[PDB]
């Protein structure tokens, strides 16, 4: 949630997506470490990062 | 009874590609653990893939890496499953499930998918 404003985050692995734990292996109830950005050269004027 | 319509099941040649789709009858319009499970002949249920409704997270099993693509639509409230280069062992009955928050597992009728050179 809205954690400490000044801090460093190096988190990874699914944050308990489902009831069963990830058990160190990806798959169900497990998500990728970080979703992918990638705006196109021309995708909206006020939309680029 | 959390109705889930299925489509796309049918016969396919070896190493083919189908167009599968599953749509949910509302289901609270919010799911957390949607995934696809199948039951092969002489075998039991096993994980295949899972995708997130609140985000773009996609989860795939070891044998369905890359070749299979799963995407969910928030506007039409349905899941589209696309695949390529299937193997004979892939013959099994698929199922689409919608996991609601803090509720048991929902299930649908599924469809029969058969791959062979007959």
């Amino acid at each position: 949630s809205n954690l400490k404003p000044f801090e460093r985050d190096i988190s990874t692995e699914i944050y308990q997506a489902g009831s069963t734990p990830c058990n160190g292996v990806e798959g169900f109830n497990c998500y990728f470490p970080l979703q992918s950005y990638g705006f196109q050269p021309t995708n909206g004027v006020g939309y680029q990062p | 009874e959390v109705q889930l319509v299925e489509s796309g099941g049918g016969l396919v040649q070896p190493g083919g590609s189908l167009r599968l789709s599953c749509a949910a009858s509302g289901g609270t319009f919010s799911s957390i653990g949607m995934g696809w499970f199948r039951q092969a002949p002489g075998k039991e249920r096993e994980f295949v893939a899972a995708i997130s409704w609140d985000g773009g997270a996609t989860a795939y099993a070891d044998s369905v890496k890359g070749r299979f693509t799963i995407s969910a639509d928030n506007s039409k409230n349905t899941a589209y499953l696309q695949m390529n280069s299937l193997k004979p062992e892939d013959t099994a009955v698929y199922y689409c499930a919608k996991e609601d928050v803090g509720k048991p597992f929902d299930w649908g009728q599924g469809t029969l998918v058969t791959v062979s050179s007959g």
